[PDB]
DNA sequence: TCACAGGATGTATATATCTGACACGTGCCTGGAGACTAGGGAGTAATCCCCTTGGCGGTTAAAACGCGGGGGACAGCGCGTACGTGCGTTTAAGCGGTGCTAGAGCTGTCTACGACCAATTGAGGACATGCCCGGGCATGTT
DNA sequence: AACATGCCCGGGCATGTCCTCAATTGGTCGTAGACAGCTCTAGCACCGCTTAAACGCACGTACGCGCTGTCCCCCGCGTTTTAACCGCCAAGGGGATTACTCCCTAGTCTCCAGGCACGTGTCAGATATATACATCCTGTGA
């Protein structure tokens, strides 16, 4: 069960994805256990810089829009996700300084 | 039915070019625009009505859209996938 | 009276776009043209609205990332305006 | 009437860990449904290739380790490796 | 306590075509005793003058007498006795003819007299009947009920069925009526509430 | 503990057409008793009068008794004794007639009877049969169930059914009805869900 | 020896049936089998994703016929889908 | 017992029916593979490798050799668009580059 | 080993340019091209070893190289693959 | 005496580098740059020189690809030189 | 009956600091027991549990006892002995220790005592005294009320004051202490009627 | 039944520096034990392994002894003794060392006597006290309980005190603590719930 | 300052000499088609619910239309530095061997794990079943 | 008629149990991996010789950068008109779901010929060298 390896995300279900799309005929017990650990880690990576980002907002709660900026304010994340589209993610606010009045 | 390109509307165009940045467009800016928003469409659209049709649907599903996307070297998120 | 010596507005809608997330495109036409363009490859298709959502997001991203690079384009060139051939270039490097 | 499979639970729970206090919109949670099933596709994807390309009957931890590092920038890597090391060293203790 | 049987509630009209009737009373507030055809029931004050008719068709034998009866309504209520709660028994109202613990007591008649029945051990009040008098098709019996309906270790809220009997000098049957009976402190408001419900 | 025999529950009208009939109460969450034609079931509160009423063709003779007992509904408990629980079987809730461990009583009726039966180790209760009064149709018993269902260490949510025997003097088998019991807190909540269910 | 396939002989039979009096160097045979390789690894794998999409079992000449529309542009997908549904036509009619 | 005709021979086509329902049928693709799928992949390859040769040979005549050289190759796959489209990011061994000189560039 | 990043000639980046269409050079190209060459080739160098230490080799073969091409969108022909 | 004006060889050198499809860098090199890249990450690795070439010529295309782009870029500002600036933009434009 | 004497209802603290206490029920409408500061007065409920708190500012001698009795508060009344009404006083709710007819009982305490009053006729209830456990400010006695104010033949809905006195193993007076209370159905409801009245 | 006396609940350390520790526990389905250190509250299935840690500053003598007994925590019930419901006390779950009645048990431990004191009329089971073992801070008692809180009857619904006592070779108290005690089906769902209302 | 003709350099075509491409034959090794059986997929038909498509009215914002001034942009001109080009010298690369070791590549054998299948017990949510207080009605006094 | 005051059913909450799906445990058989050993090729290392490329220095023009003036595009603001957006309702079709039947496929078995791999010989291409065609540089013309 999960709380063997002491995972929060559920190892039988990522084991049943890997036995069918057609990625390989066999599997070592191993495999489910290693990739559900690097998806729950990069899980929360994201969520943790999307609730500072909330917090910053002064929100109690994580919407689209944080993940967004949460996700680019690191740029192995940017560099992750470079061609990744976030429904209502909306954009950075970035002026570049050429267009500034002086 | 016919026309809606007519519907993408100027200032429309303008605000998406503000999140761009932009500080001034040009008048020619607008046709262009909508020459090359019709292009992805077309593509997109074309790639999602053959995965519906392959389905044998009549009807576009998210799932279609992002497909199309997909392959088309750019992922959506948020709408199921 | 007073009215804007003209641009300070334009910094200011940079501003607000750039923060806001919603739809900057008309919330139906768009449908319409997706209908318009459709029809071309098969007639009595059905639209989800969750699908042209899809659509509309895609096209905003894409149109947006198109203009971030044609904006950059344009500073090169130390224009304040951006051009046709901006796109143009833009595009075509991206390999279009 | 039908079910539905999805990431939603582990989410909020990885949510509680980082930010006890924080709750997560309906959407966000689509967002974090679709980053787990893209990040899933592209390393099973890869683990896939290595295991054909090396004509080896399986994955292991092995073809994931190194699907990892090919699809993370190195910073997240070393991290992801340090998690998938333990927890399938863990696991065959357990 | 419990008796051992039930009285018999069924109407009969005998020999001498026997009935019951009622005062056109109204509905006000300060009404001491009121009826309602609707639901064949009486509204009255707790010790104030409650008018029955008897009605017949044709005269019963002198030696006949008009015994009235109370029994609960509620069909597993019936085998109790009703009798005044505990308060009113102790209280010093007695009129010098009717027992503490009797609820029903007629008023202005010397002759009545009072039963608590050795074998069912129900309480039942009798007087002589009488022909009608003159100008009046009916003769008048007036009856004071001395619980209300809710009075706590008496009756406790439910409802009681005045069972009025014509009865000969042995006490054989030559007919019968019932009505029910509420003793209340409002009448008048209490008939129309429950003629109310009649239409809920 | 375990009886060596199970009752007989099959419906046998007899020489005298008999037949069982309830109450039309509604499904008020909390209603006292209330019956289901659809379940052939009744539903009712610990120790709240329970009306069943006794229908026949032809009346039977004089000294003619009612006997109600419960068996448990499920094949397999069928053989034990329907009982009340060590709870209830302790409570000092005895009226004076019955015994502390029968489930079922009868009220109001002074002339009751309870069997615990030597052979069977059966509980049942029974009364005389009385006819209708003139002008009634049947004749109803007021019945008692002094367990929940539910009741750990008794019935233990196990389903019982009530079985109505009509008998002679002797005990000899004049006429048999059952209907299924359920004792609850709140009897037309419960009716309506099971009542819903059946379409489900 | 060790076997691995390899596409030669027919690209050069193509090439006779098409210049019959020219040839091919083994530099252009190599990038002629990596083309082959390429093209078959693309529609192999659209052919898959639209299976496992459909939730379906069996890759059938559908898959295929819709894989090439998808890969293909729109002239090169028409004669190709002609030729497609010519070859198996004459296969299950032969 | 019929002596064998092989799958390719029956659809008509030069490349190896047999190999491609091996290719696809084993080797992490597929639950199922339906044999008219391989005779249909088999036609669609054979075509565009004609296309290709064709082109190319064309090249390699517009260069007076006999023999076709990647370079010719890559000419083929820069002329034909759709064919810049499918391979439009193949590199190519010994490839170079089309004899593309901007106009501002030019002398004047 | 150290230095040979200077190994790639001034000349050779000409020829380079040249074949791009190139005409005429500013020489802080030739600093930025050097850097941006090992930017890329560092890149398919990493992956490439990578498929190799998967395999329990010691020796890089072209299909390493190829795979670590191929997968940042560079499918290359002739060497295999 | 000849002596060409400041900026004519190109013309030819341009069909030339064009036209042919050797390689444009000295092989030893550009082999030792590979290897001294590739000890910063393992020590003692060794190699095929199919694998070596084939890396040249990835990078020759991918250097080639980039000039081109980079050129156009310099044309776009109409300038005739092409400087650090429009690799820089040509890169950015394509998201490295 | 009629008392020979008033009780002194005179606050008294005396050597020990005595005082009362209650707890923060709210005005919840059927809130079995609460107090009201403003009014000095306990609403409760029949037979409910009503903790009262004595507070000390210094532990009284062992053997010390605690009493409490009632009183009308109208001065017309005074001198009538506060007792059950003649209903409550039949019924069989004895809890093994109080007697039939009083008015206040304590819970809970097996070494509780009935006192009725030769010379004087009141009723009261004593027990002994306990301390607090060293950091706890107060011990708490646990009354029960068995009629409500408005019982008729009782109380008859006139007010009542609670007296509690502290006494020493004689009897002899060490504190003491009153309080109004209000016996009725609905505490909250009724309590915040009359919290409301104090400023009309 | 009642007890002449209420022990004492106040939590002292003593001599020793005397208090209780509890396992971290989760909140899941089946949890056997858990406990909530907001609420001092232990949340547990009837008859499974409760695990109470001693901690003390330092080793009280060899013949020290550890008590459990339980008492209601509201203070009108104080005064009742706590025992297991009429049907667990007759079900034929002793394990040869407890007396059917007693609510609490302690497992695994040959030492350990139930006493149903002769004076107070209370339950306790009492062990020797040992010492940490080698590498420990604390010492484990395993106890368990043997009805739900909600068992008719028994605790019925009525949350419960556990007091631990550290005591002497006579039983002279050493040092004190207390916890509160639910047992129930779902210890985990019962004590989320209670610690989620502790923000409302 | 801008474009064409002749000569020079780069790219394409022919002859002489040498190598590679290509063509033809024999033995070995599956690879392939022909053949048969059974779980399953796929196909076809039937039924029900939700969404899509279509229609109508009101209100607000979007958009369309018009005018004036600022700035951008374009055009033109001038000066200096860097790049480009030519010639000469030096080093490295390329070319062409010469020699040795490790790794890769391949084959064989044995053990452990995976896969697959069944059975048993727990996780999770939904439901089964009872008590309090509140709402509201029932019933009395001023 | 308004306020005084008691009692029963309902909403909710309190608290015990069921059903469905997943995880755990055990057994059996086969394949792949793991481990070891052996052979040959390629890589890596080393040396010598010749030519081209690169590097370094010198010389000139064009390009880049900077500056000024002129004209038109664009932006900003006000007013008017049109469709978007919003809200609500109805009917039909499609998609989804369930049951039943036939044919494609898969899996297992047998046999024969072709292809593949290696071996052998001749002709035409490849390269090197020499000549002709296409583009660029220098000189000439406008």
């Amino acid at each position: 069960r999960s709380s063997r390896a002491g995972l929060q995300f559920p190892v039988g279900r990522v084991h049943r994805l890997l036995r069918k799309g057609n990625y390989s005929e066999r599997v070592g017990a191993g495999a489910p256990v290693y990739l559900a650990a690097v998806l729950e880690y990069l899980t929360a990576e994201i969520l943790e810089l999307a609730g500072n980002a909330a917090r910053d907002n002064k929100k109690t709660r994580i919407i689209p829009r944080h993940l967004q900026l949460a996700i680019r304010n690191d740029e192995e994340l940017n560099k992750l996700l470079g061609r990744v589209t976030i429904a209502q993610g909306g954009v950075l606010p970035n002026i570049q300084a050429v267009l500034l009045p002086k | 039915l016919r026309d809606n390109i007519q519907g993408i509307t100027k200032p429309a165009i303008r605000r998406l070019a503000r999140r761009g940045g932009v500080k001034r467009i040009s008048g020619l800016i607008y046709e262009e625009t909508r020459g090359v928003l019709k292009v992805f469409l077309e593509n997109v659209i074309r790639d999602a009505v053959t995965y519906t049709e392959h389905a044998k649907r009549k009807t576009v599903t998210a799932m279609d859209v992002v497909y199309a996307l997909k392959r088309q070297g750019r992922t959506l998120y948020g709408f199921g996938g | 009276p007073h009215r804007y010596r003209p641009g300070t507005v334009a910094l200011r809608e940079i501003r607000r776009y750039q923060k806001s997330t919603e739809l900057l495109i008309r919330k139906l036409p768009f449908q319409r043209l997706v209908r318009e363009i459709a029809q071309d490859f098969k007639t009595d298709l059905r639209f989800q609205s969750s699908a042209v959502m899809a659509l509309q997001e895609a096209c905003e991203a894409y149109l947006v990332g198109l203009f971030e690079d044609t904006n950059l384009c344009a500073i090169h060139a130390k224009r304040v305006t951006i051009m046709p051939k901006d796109i143009q270039l833009a595009r075509r490097i991206r390999g279009e | 009437r039908s079910r539905k499979e999805s990431y939603s639970i582990y989410v909020y729970k990885v949510l509680k860990q980082v930010h006890p206090d924080t709750g997560i919109s309906s959407k966000a949670m689509g967002i974090m449904n679709s980053f787990v099933n893209d990040i899933f596709e592209r390393i099973a994807g890869e683990a896939s290739r290595l295991a054909h390309y090396n004509k080896r009957s399986t994955i292991t931890s092995r073809e994931i380790q190194t699907a990892v590092r090919l699809l993370l920038p190195g910073e997240l890597a070393k991290h992801a490796v340090s998690e998938g090391t333990k927890a399938v060293t863990k696991y065959t203790s357990a | 306590p419990l008796s051992s049987s039930v009285p018999s509630q069924k109407t009969y009209q005998g020999s001498y075509g026997f009935r019951l009737g009622f005062l056109h009373s109204g509905t006000a507030k300060s009404v001491t005793c009121t009826y309602s055809p609707a639901l064949n029931k009486m509204f009255c004050q707790l010790a104030k003058t409650c008018p029955v008719q008897l009605w017949v068709d044709s005269t019963p034998p002198p030696g006949t007498r008009v015994r009235a009866m109370a029994i609960y309504k509620q069909s597993q209520h019936m085998t109790e006795v009703v009798r005044r709660c505990p308060h009113h028994e102790r209280c010093s109202d007695s009129d010098g003819l009717a027992p503490p613990q009797h609820l029903i007591r007629v008023e202005g008649n010397l002759r009545v007299e009072y039963l608590d029945d050795r074998n069912t051990f129900r309480h039942s009040v009798v007087v002589p009947y009488e022909p009608p008098e003159v100008g009046s098709d009916c003769t008048t019996i007036h009856y004071n009920y001395m619980c209300n309906s809710s009075c706590m270790g008496g009756m406790n809220r439910r409802p009681i069925l005045t069972i009025i009997t014509l009865e000969d000098s042995s006490g054989n049957l030559l007919g019968r009526n019932s009505f029910e009976v509420r003793v209340c402190a409002c009448p008048g408001r209490d008939r129309r509430t429950e003629e109310e419900n009649l239409r809920k």
